[PDB]
């Protein structure tokens, strides 16, 4: 793990530092590190692959050391650097690819590939040039048992599950009172609808509640809040509850009344905001409870005074809605995001050789299926896979 | 400061003063060592003649103070892990060198001015390359000079300076004339298809 | 101030480079830096906290040095250095936690905490590893009276204020002509609605305009002007301005005709664009003025002809809409963003220990009120607190 | 173009590391690089300008070597260094701005201005501090014709073409069937409408298709997928295909079935997704194929059976809609994005200094016009100008 | 952290071995340990307390050594050593009392008290007698990212939540079919009741199922599955779910038919047992799913035939019941037990001095709420506090 | 079966007492026991498995004596010790698991697996740390 | 070149010069070492008479230029971890032969 990142960093820095013209006192440390690496790795062997359509190769190491002393680096040193760097790049690419598509159940954080297993012994422990990044340093700190974390932009933590709950139904579907909500990507949009404008409940106020759980702990999240639904304000025909008929939906929007948004931890209230539409922040939460009340307006005007009849037949139902979007957050565990290029790397490498589905990950890296039954073992495997992918992404540019 | 004495292997690219600079903690001594480490000449082209000029902090002789302060710090520490007599002798030596601060300042300024004025009278390119034959010089003479200098200034005599300049320009002209003669003869010989 | 950034960067680099097995000839610079830091730091005590629930702590400093005796780092040397490093990390974290909460009305750009104020003394000025990071470099450049900048992604600068302004109004809201706009986050959507549908309008064309100011000058803004706004394209029922009656809104979206987008600065015209949709580029602007025209269809069809009766009875109002998004921009002053958790860190630290509201920051760090009435002293204090927050977020991931 | 990047990197490092206090052992490399650059840049004269409103200026370089004596850089040394740092920054800014405003058909990779031509000779090749950044390293890899690429977040790759097609239409505006879609930046939303609700259509199933080509190739792209229309599910009035009057639209939204997404490359199907939403990942593609079918619901309820009469006069036509957002991408050819701002810088310079229109870029750096007719010469010129812009964007923040 | 355990163990061993008359050649090891401890401890002060009613105390350290001059310990040497030992014991007790009460939301695995934080410094690391004790050894192994365990007796892990779920219900509760279960401590008893007594049931067999999750994975569980449950086998009268009416329960216990016990992990089947009563062994499980069948007696007798009238009038309902007990188990995380007073120590120390409730532990240390919503940060904080509690209980008996 | 218990006790004591800091006078006995066990366990090869799903593995023992010089055990010595402690723990786990899954009518007291038969010879009887449990 | 002294065992099938060839990445001296490595007598037959003759490259006197270039490359080399006078004498003798 750490050794692979060290190799990747050394190779990238060498290819970004060795070019004609520069002074020798400019890349002295890199040359020292390169000589140390080639001394350490020389004379051993490796053999990666052996599963899926990935071809099997055998690797050796016999490259000689550097040491040329010139005030100005010339093109011969550059040529040797190019050749050896290319060979090591191919080796690290192959070993990363082999590390990718292998998964284990018990002790998933442990290395799996035979090459990597041989690469974490005592005689490879010298070359650890630097650990200067986010993912690798997080892994190193986790190996030391301290607090972890990652930066994110619009995380996809809510599995796509479009569901709707009813409080009062009817076989004819001519009189409804219930709620509908969707949670896709980094967005949650909830709406509660009534047909009689709550002329049947006391005080002419109907109060919907909503509870949504979070599959992992979140900290330091900024929230964009919008008091008008975006998705449930169109004439729609939707499937029924029993999957046997279709019902109608004619919405109209009012102003939400006494809006309370609650970020709760262990069922305890931490961050609360009332009528704060715009941008709000919550410090530490794992459960989101939303409550809003649809209130019949007190005084009316001809249009609204007629379009909401107190009799039975209805032409337009009433509904209110809230759009809650989290824009940035930091989590203590590894999570995917739409603002990086990790899950795409994993799925591309997996489908590259048509590997049979592993005994841990769901088929084809269907993100919803993976996040559904989020298991600690799956979390550890995801952490290892994403770390290896991040190591690989530092080179192939 | 009573730190473990260093074992500088004879042959490392680093210098003992560089290691001392990387080791010690006190300010003035480290600053002075750092100054003496990287103090290199500057190549300056004047009037078509290449020359070597010391750093401007050496001609006005201010750096000597940056020396003495460090030496003064050397008289404050307790010198642990040493007998009292050794400390007494070292303090005597440093005090004898210290009381002559003005003499050292005048000598250094005189050396700088004399070097600049004399070296400004050469008309051939110079390079800083070590040669085979090396000059022998014992330090006892240097100690005598530092302890014996007085008040009277010394300025090079104009007659001697002009004689030296005349000799130098004569040598350079002779060298150039012989070079041109040899080049002409060789060019003619190789262009007349001479090969025996 | 720069002393704290130097300490944090040095600690992070030391945690990055000091790993088991590495050759000493690659950490000579950091070893010298660390020894100098230990030499200058010892002998001076510190005090932090004292306000709210923040833990008051005393600090001592008595540590050895890191000598040069080995050729390759062993486990024990790394462990000793790591033990010192973690303690220094805790020191930096606690100093930052003390610094973040407090504020001042005057001299709001100078240090305030006792530890930071003592750190600003001259005898500590020998530790400044670099200033490569964005925020610290901007602070340093702002120190010497120079133009600054900030690379921001989705730079929310528009305050949240949902408002509408009527132009033609019946007492009972049966013949309306006006504009609806909603400025949420970095997203502006402006809609212009008419009830007459330009049947009695002069020259059959209705004029629409809307001017939105901006408290801080931006630069290099990539503007995505997408027509067919979504915020007001669905049935609504809202209260009137006086809050004594309501009205209806039955919208139909037409084709916005002759869209004019203007960007001004200092009261002059800088960049203009007529009838262009998609992505455009603005280089320097302070006020945005969107105006356009709603054109009646010159000819109709049976359904369309019925839908717009010439006489007063109306049941379908017409509206056009535009969307304004800032997908990228560079500003001259600190602002909320989405590529980090800086504002999130400020809010979390403020709320966690319940510091009573001072004389500058409005309660709860609600961004709307903070950005509403922007004043230079507030901007300077926010800049200092955000610099300290970025210092914190560069140590704990 | 490497020399310009090296100069910019050296200037930034000097401006960020040379402050009063840092140990000399941390800037020895930088001082050596600075001395080499100055000694190799002496005795040369440069001229910039001559086009646009750029004032023609002449430059000299008679600056001596910086001091190399003090253990700690004091104030006077910093001021002496800045006395030429300011001049160097101004010179580099002027040179890069001069280069930015010139392009042509030929010399797509090679520089065109005089400054870069003179600087890129053999003798000046002594200056190359590093190649650490992304753009310069990608340029160097391109110069060797190897694997290239970058990373962006929500890039505008799909040009603007708001188009719609009709399969069955007549000037009666009662039986229409076609598809309408919008392509702005990366937001592809398609909608298929059918007035008859597939009453007379055979097998009660109506099939829609839509094909959209991409101007380039995207690898390992993460896409967010939604099942419901979000921009074409409200009443609208649109003109004719050739244009004589306007028709009417009043949509009702079903739930499309057999929603199939194909990522086609060179006519070979690579990734296949059926009846899936949320997160979808495609490893490699160059075209997007969308397919969906409209099914009249078998069972009915009165509120539904009243809106799909078997008779001719319709009121609410059926329509589905899909949302397709590319939230992250890694491409091969240079493309504009939302996170970076190089296009903004280039357009800002062009607009400010009023460059005459050339035979390569569309006027005003209109991204849509530039991308609608992508050509290899345009690609090479844009890569050059973007690399110059990235060099510039780290010196004047 | 290990320093405190070393101190406690050394103090206890010294109190054990230093008794009058013993030969010195048997306490040489402990004498060296004690002299080293006194050498390293002197010269450093300490502070404890400051929150709540806990007594603030200052600490000094100035003590002699224990020389080697005697051959057999006399009374006076023992008295001097004992006088020092009791003072050190008081020191350890007060440090632990300070440490137990406090907590933290972040970094909840690191020391918090000032005395403990100062103890973690490197210069105290020379005192570690052993790590033989269970809790300290588990802490040490968990420090280095390794699998852990705990030998627990009657490991209460089931939260207390008395609940029932009806399946068939008359409005006035005259024909009921459902399940009653009560999970108290480490004891699960599930009963399945029917009013029809399978006279109208499909195929004369009623199906029963019940799934109970578990927040933490156990291992090596000896399960005693005893039929004929006792929690619901006697007359009852309870309120209904809505709390507006009551119902009766007249039970008769039948023979549970085809008892199926399933243990799952990660969503797969691990161990199953059909129709076995007594003691069984499970090795790895996270969810328990108990299901069985209630079989109507194929033939009856006069009393039995009268007791189950086929028609609706009912006066004797039938029920089957099972009992689930965990007489032994090993877990991977700290949990409440009955072989010690650790949770008792935490509760007593929390309640004695009335520390106000913080942000993690629910008020009063009520185990039900603490185990209800289990989060990793809570688990880490509980682990640290339980380690400190076990340290306390190893000094005061 | 005593040899297996002695090995387990030695491994646990080594894993619980060898941490950075403890005075050498508290682990001299443990170091002596460890050295005796290693010198008596060199030059022998063992095979475990062959029944069930236990993967057949082979083992070697060419581990030198542990260091005997430092007044306080520093990190490097602890790492060197663990470099063979992990191997020993794995070996003992595999041997005991292999023994656990075999039984028969006869040999009720005597061991049945190959590992215990070979270990319980005369020469290996040099290793017995205690019988405290 | 700052490398450890060549640990070697007598009797290996490969000469030490081959190991030198596949361990040094300095182009000049590496090429010269390779040329010396594969410099062997060439088996030819002239007029039915068997003879061993040298390679053409050395025959015209060209390898001396390669040797001189390699020596001059070694002359200005850093030569680390070596005492002063020994290194000076070594490089001055190398210059003398060059």
């Amino acid at each position: 793990m750490d050794v692979l990142y060290s190799l990747s960093k050394t190779l990238k820095d060498a290819r970004d530092k060795i070019v004609e013209g520069t002074l020798y006192s400019n890349v002295s440390d890199l040359i020292q590190q390169f000589n140390q690496m080639i001394i350490t790795m020389n004379g051993n062997e490796f053999q990666t692959g052996g599963i899926g359509n990935l071809p099997i190769r055998n690797w050796n190491f016999n490259f000689g050391l550097l040491g040329t002393t010139l005030l100005n680096l010339d093109a011969n040193y550059v040529e040797t650097a190019r050749n050896t760097i290319d060979y090591f790049v191919d080796f690290v690419d192959n070993v990363c690819m082999d590390e990718m598509v292998r998964e284990s159940q018990r002790n998933g954080i442990a290395p799996q590939s035979d090459s990597l297993r041989k690469l974490s012994a005592i005689k490879f422990k010298r070359i650890n040039f630097d650990n200067s990044s986010e993912y690798i340093e997080n892994w190193n700190l986790q190996n030391r048992r301290q607090r972890t974390g990652f930066t994110f932009h619009k995380p996809n933590i809510f599995p796509y599950s479009a569901s709707f709950t009813l409080n009062r139904s009817q076989p004819a579907h001519d009189n409804l009172m219930g709620t509908m909500w969707l949670n896709a990507g980094s967005e949650i949009q909830v709406a509660g609808f009534d047909y009689s404008c709550a002329i049947n409940a006391p005080a002419n106020i109907q109060q919907f509640e909503h509870i949504v759980p979070l599959r992992r702990v979140l900290t330091t999240a900024t929230i964009t809040l919008l008091p008008d639904a975006e998705r449930f304000s169109f004439p729609r025909v939707i499937n029924s509850a029993d999957g046997a008929t279709t019902w109608f939906f004619n919405p109209v929007i009012l102003r939400p009344n006494n809006v309370e948004v609650e970020f709760l931890l262990n069922g305890q209230i931490i961050n609360t905001y009332q009528a704060r539409f715009g941008t709000i922040v919550a410090r530490n939460f794992d459960t989101i409870r939303l409550s809003f009340q649809l209130m019949r307006p007190p005084n009316m005007t001809p249009a609204v005074a007629v379009l909401f009849p107190n009799a039975q037949p209805f032409e337009h139902h009433a509904t209110v809605g809230l759009t809650l979007r989290i824009e940035s957050a930091v989590c203590e565990s590894v999570l995917a995001d739409a603002s990086e290029t990790l899950l795409a790397n994993v799925t591309s490498v997996r489908q590259e050789y048509a590997i049979p589905v592993g005994p841990v990950f769901p088929p084809g890296m269907n993100w919803t299926d993976l996040i559904t039954n989020y298991s600690p073992s799956r979390e550890d495997n995801l952490q290892r896979v994403f770390t290896v992918a991040s190591i690989r992404s530092m080179l192939i540019k | 400061f009573g730190m473990q004495r260093m074992h500088y292997r004879n042959g490392d690219p680093q210098t003992p003063f560089q290691i001392a600079e990387q080791q010690i903690q006190n300010f003035q001594v480290a600053n002075w060592l750092h100054f003496v480490n990287n103090n290199y000449f500057r190549q300056v082209v004047i009037d078509g003649v290449l020359n070597q000029v010391l750093n401007d902090n050496i001609r006005n002789g201010h750096v000597i103070n940056q020396l003495m302060e460090a030496l003064m710090q050397l008289s404050r520490q307790q010198f642990p892990t040493m007998p009292v007599d050794y400390k007494r002798s070292i303090q005597r030596g440093i005090l004898l060198l210290s009381n002559r601060l003005g003499q050292l300042v005048d000598l250094t300024r005189l050396l700088a001015y004399s070097y600049e004025t004399l070296m400004a009278c050469v008309t051939m390119n110079m390079q800083h390359v070590q040669t085979l034959t090396t000059e022998k010089l014992q330090l006892t003479s240097v100690t005598s000079l530092c302890m014996l200098i007085g008040n009277a200034t010394v300025i090079p005599s104009p007659q001697t300076l002009f004689h030296y300049y005349n000799v130098n320009v004569n040598f350079h002209s002779n060298y150039n004339e012989r070079i041109n003669d040899a080049v002409a003869i060789i060019t003619a010989a190789n262009r007349l298809n001479l090969y025996q």
